[PDB]
């Protein structure tokens, strides 16, 4: 459950 | 540089081909060659550079996490000693990742940031600087760990300050910066409340400015707003 | 070899770790190091070697096909001349692929095949020899193209002859060999009827021998039989 | 529509 980055 | 003899335009063309072929290591080597020609990058070229390195380091981070997990389980009580191999191989992947980060950071320091005077380029590069210090921080354990963390924070904070003065709240670079600085707060700085506040305030200020956008700009901004909402859902 | 100073058992352990981390280039380098220790490989070690290289070359082949497609479209009439870059980059990927094939073929010739006396090892290695000549044949255009094709056919045929004498018709190595030699006939040798006949006869002879198998052996054999049926469905 | 190999 790794968070979103761009 | 092994790319020193290739034309800038040919390096850019080959980076686009490498992207289509999912050859991200080649794509990053072509873009490093293009940066080292010494000219500023256009918006599209900055995107090519960031996509190439994000995919290379993203694969390294994923492999590092698999190996670090195996290493941690090997070090629990009741686990059978398997010798130095897991640590050695995790270290090998870690050193390769650190090398890629140092390469990107070096391109930014020599000399992309100092020549970047418009907000859309300067914010983009300072966001990348925070990102690659953040990846160094994910694996850092030594005397320099706090300074690595603070280098990420400092780069993100400078980018935030420029973005708040010079870009609308829906600008996708300003949104992506805030998304990633919020993840920095949650995962690196042990500051989940700051992570949640930044994600919420960024989302709400973008929402209130969507009415100004064309349909194409709306799609770009709402894509990143959805990622902010996804993270807020994970964290609350 | 850069792996010359690492213990054989540590190379095998690290190849398994690299597989878990989806680091197939590392996995192949570890297995090349293990082969170069000079000892025969066990069944599991042969599988590690084949999985590592199949994944490396499979990624190269996929990228080559993307680039070859772009190159062909760039060479149609009415297409705008984009200069030498597409060809150069397709050639770069092609030369890297050929290097990986030559490396595997070299491990097989020095000295895996000549020391392989049991059918399960000799058939496995001769199948790999046919496979890597087949990958060379996919990109071959010069004076040597027919000889490359015939080297694949010759290796596959020797493996077939041993497998028919020494292995049951459900043996998964015998099945995988037949699957791949059938693909050789269809895609390389321009012999679709031979491809279809070999796939059908292999499937039917395996079907008639499944009654002899345990539940675990049945699962392995039927997995490959399904691939033969999938190809037959594509071709008929 | 590439064929299966193992
Ligand atoms: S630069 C890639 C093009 N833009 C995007 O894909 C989008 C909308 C996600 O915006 C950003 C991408 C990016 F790599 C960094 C950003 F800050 C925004
Ligand atoms: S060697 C990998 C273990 N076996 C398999 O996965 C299976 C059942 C597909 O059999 C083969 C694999 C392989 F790589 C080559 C074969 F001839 C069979
Ligand atoms: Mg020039
Ligand atoms: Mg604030
Ligand atoms: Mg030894
Ligand atoms: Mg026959």
């Amino acid at each position: 459950g790794f968070p979103a980055t761009v | 540089g092994a790319m020193g003899s290739m034309e800038r335009a040919s390096l850019i063309q080959k980076a686009k081909l490498a992207e289509q072929a999912e050859r991200y290591e080649d794509m990053a080597a072509f873009m490093k060659g293009a940066v080292e020609k010494g000219e500023e990058l256009s918006n599209e070229e900055r995107c090519l550079l960031s996509v190439a390195y994000k995919n290379v380091v993203g694969g390294q981070r994923a492999a590092w996490r698999v190996l670090s997990s195996i290493e941690q389980k090997s070090n629990e009580e009741g686990s059978e000693e398997k010798g130095p191999e897991v640590r050695e191989y995790r270290e090998k992947v870690e050193t390769e990742l650190q090398g890629v980060c140092d390469t990107v950071l070096g391109l930014l320091d020599s000399h992309l940031i100092k020549e970047a005077g418009d907000a859309e380029s300067r914010v983009f590069y300072l966001k990348m600087k925070g990102d690659y210090y953040r990846y160094l921080a994910e694996v850092a354990t030594g005397d320099d760990k706090k300074r690595i963390i603070d280098s990420a924070r400092s780069a993100y904070q400078e980018a935030m300050d420029i973005s708040k003065k010079e870009m609308p709240p829906t600008n996708p670079i300003r949104l992506g910066l805030a998304l990633n600085f919020s993840v920095f707060h949650y995962e690196i700085a042990n500051s989940p409340e700051e992570a949640i506040s930044l994600a919420k305030t960024t989302f709400d200020e973008a929402m209130a400015d969507l009415h100004t956008l064309s349909e194409d700009s709306y799609k770009d901004s709402t894509l990143i707003m959805q990622l902010l909402r996804d993270n807020l859902t994970l964290w609350t």
